[PDB]
RNA sequence: UAGCGGCGAGCGAACGGGGAGCAGCCCAGAGCCUGAAUCAGUGUGUGUGUUAGUGGAAGCGUCUGGAAAGGCGCGCGAUACAGGGUGACAGCCCCGUACACAAAAAUGCACAUGCUGUGAGCUCGAUGAGUAGGGCGGGACACGUGGUAUCCUGUCUGAAUAUGGGGGGACCAUCCUCCAAGGCUAAAUACUCCUGACUGACCGAUAGUGAACCAGUACCGUGAGGGAAAGGCGAAAAGAACCCCGGCGAGGGGAGUGAAAAAGAACCUGAAACCGUGUACGUACAAGCAGUGGGAGCACGCUUAGGCGUGUGACUGCGUACCUUUUGUAUAAUGGGUCAGCGACUUAUAUUCUGUAGCAAGGUUAACCGAAUAGGGGAGCCGAAGGGAAACCGAGUGCGUUAAGUUGCAGGGUAUAGACCCGAAACCCGGUGACCGGGAGAUAGCU
């Protein structure tokens, strides 16, 4: 549905399937979850009887300072997530959070400098405090002005984290952003 | 990390000095620091028969940490940092607060 | 508002953990119908990817339900093909 | 999986395509002119990393407060709110932090280099001469040298070299590839004794390396080898001046230091079993899983009596422990002393089913590339139109017909990995004068 930048009056059309889709909390959820997932780092190991130092059986478990009798080798917690669950998964996020009014949209969010004062005062004209920001082609000025703001982050579409959209209260958008997700997501 | 020499006046921050000024001693490797009557403590000395003990409680001066105390600068009457510059001979500390010249 | 979120209901179970716990109970018509180039005959199996590499042998095995009029020649043709395929209107000859 | 397989257990292809880079060269040698590309060493200069390092922003009053970094109020920096120390949780107390710089030298790497050495480019010979192959006396392929492909070898024969010789298909014919018998080739392929950083939904002390503690130490064994238990005072020792008893000891007591000495060195919190003191009750005329229902009596608070609670229980009816296999059991099958801690159905690959999520006649990506969970990549795999061995039929052939399958997640099953755990005897190798380490958390049965 048509979202009204608010500061210029030039709504862009969007298509109704890709911001009008029911929220589908089962593919949100499996979305989520593989996610975190795959940020676990396998890092994990210890060592039997049959790898403890020593010699035999004195090195069984059950004798104290023995090895361990249910012994896990490292291993890698992620799984792979379809490419249209992904897309289904991100359109449904897109529309829950239109939906409730909870995504900004603005003709272009740029700062001439890198100065983080700047950035702030603009933040505090905008009302907006922990919010994320993203847009399209990356702008040194704003990305270097970023990093020390912990409760402001600053990306690019390619970059799109749906876990990180449920982070940040409100997000930020932009013209060639909106256009951008909405052609690379289909 | 030369901030705080010998023979400089320093203020405490924190802990039980609140407001007393003082003259440091000397420094430690830890980077404690010993200021004249700002810490009192009342050590109890051992007997000992030799070494002409003078007998009786002594009172000397403990150790504090350089981070509770800063330098003092007496002209602005308040505590301030310190910073490092350049100089056409050598480097000295500068006060700030429209930095002040040692 | 990621503490709001659940997932489906009957998708999750913990599983049985024997003892811990006395109270705890214990070639077709329909293939090949429009491929870009699906015309029935035994070449172009192997670049088609359809049927294993070294399959040689090709059939136009049917089963009733006549849903793709797709002329055939080059394979087996009998009469048999003849009173069915030919109901949806395609024709089939050898 | 094709195949192999007492066609049994079980063992195990090739081609093709998708990915990173792709390089083929030199000699067997001469003619023309050159030290012209390239490959190595010796010295100048430039850039880029290491061995010391420099600069690098910003705060106060009140309250609890042992001490403020904590709450409250008002300000500042941020190309730095990563980390650490600081009497309680620090962006603005300190080292660092993003960022900008720094070398006489040792040095690694790239370049213009002068010099020292092989060496431009075109032409036409040249296809690697006891070489194959064959054969004799021996050895290895279920196998007593057998029909023995093929290989090892002491010895004997043995042609050609683009007029040429091998290998393969073809019953033979035909057809296809090379210059065999002289050499070289970083590149993408696996790993960590050590070094700097980084990351742990890994462990916090019966765990984690055997060892966070002066650990491969004490200790056991001539011998090889085996192999431990044991870390935390206090923010700062500010470590109890001094006095009293005691044996001029140890153990203490008082005062003082210390927020705290229910922090005193054996020094945070200090469980259970065990051991003693005081408090209230019962027991010296009464028999047995020592409990249970009622219960007078005795002591304390309480309804300031009101029949209420707590502490004990004179008496009364009833009252033959826990685990296992056995029809069943203390009965005379079976084991346990108590406490605290340690210890038991996960995971890897396939196959079957359920729930769940989409897509849907389509579903679906691997490796890999990649601004590294995005996207690309349709290599690949599954299914969507009958089955009868094949032939051949072909809604038809005793079997079936238009309904729909695939991919992720979790769970219920099966097989292979030792996979719920503990518990043998024997054998080999390498060592020590019978013992030590490994195969081996071996193996089958049975508790």
């Amino acid at each position: 549905m048509e979202l009204v930048l608010k500061d210029a009056q030039s709504a862009l059309t969007v298509s109704e399937t890709t911001f009008g889709r029911d929220f589908n909390e089962a593919l949100v959820h499996q979305v989520v979850v593989a996610y975190a997932a795959g940020a676990r780092q396998g890092t994990r190991a210890q060592k039997t009887r049959a790898e403890v130092t020593g010699s035999g059986s004195i090195k069984s478990p059950i004798w104290r300072s023995g090895g361990v009798t249910f012994a896990a080798r490292p291993q890698d917690h992620s799984q792979k997530v379809n490419k249209k669950m992904y897309r289904g998964a991100l359109k449904s996020i897109l529309s829950e959070l239109v939906r409730q009014d909870r995504l900004i949209v603005v003709e272009k969010f740029s700062v001439e400098a890198p100065k983080t004062k700047l950035l702030a005062q603009k933040l505090k004209d905008m009302a907006l405090e922990d919010v994320l920001i993203i847009t399209g082609e990356l702008d040194e000025n704003l990305f270097l002005a970023a990093r020390n703001l912990h409760k402001v982050d600053v990306r690019d579409a390619t970059g799109i984290d749906p876990v990180s959209l449920i982070a940040f209260d409100k997000v930020v958008m932009t013209a060639d952003a909106v256009k951008q997700v909405e052609e690379m997501l289909a | 990390a030369a901030k705080i020499r010998r023979d400089d006046e320093v203020i405490v921050l924190t802990g039980k000095d609140k407001g007393k000024r003082g003259k440091v001693k000397n420094v430690l490797s830890s980077g404690k620091v010993i200021v004249e009557g700002i810490n009192l403590v009342k050590k109890h000395q051992k007997p000992v028969p030799a070494l002409n003990q003078p007998g009786g409680i002594v009172e000397k001066e403990a150790a504090i940490q350089v981070s509770n105390v800063a330098i003092f600068n007496a002209a602005t009457g308040k505590a301030d940092r310190v910073g490092f510059r350049f100089e056409d001979g050598k480097k000295v500390r500068f006060f700030k607060s429209n930095s002040e010249t040692i | 508002r990621l503490n709001t979120l659940s997932p489906a209901e009957g998708s999750k179970k913990a599983g049985k953990r024997l003892g811990r716990g006395i109270g705890s109970g214990l070639i077709r018509l329909s293939d090949l119908a429009k491929v870009e180039g699906g015309v029935v005959d035994l070449n172009t199996l192997k670049a088609a990817n359809i049927i294993g590499i070294q399959i040689e042998f090709a059939k136009v095995i049917l089963a009733g339900e006549v849903t793709t009029p797709v002329t055939v020649r080059g394979l087996r043709v009998t009469k048999g093909a003849r009173a069915a395929i030919e109901a949806a209107g395609g024709k089939i000859e050898e």
